[PDB]
């Protein structure tokens, strides 16, 4: 249901397949 | 022909550190790059 130039994007520490736990 | 352009792969540099109070052997983290590029 939900949808370059030095702008990094750090991944979240927790992954969903953990959150779903 | 049409060539795709991608800006040079790069990222931040992070340092693992147990702490001087324990040791000084450390480990590096390179951000969001395939390792085959160092």
């Amino acid at each position: 249901k939900v949808t370059f130039n030095g702008l990094t994007v750090l991944p979240p520490l927790l992954t969903d397949e953990m959150i779903a736990q | 022909e049409i060539l795709d352009i991608t800006p040079c792969s790069f990222g931040g540099v992070s340092v693992i550190t147990p702490g001087t109070n324990t040791s000084n052997e450390v480990a590096v983290l390179y951000q969001d790059v395939n390792c085959t590029e160092v």
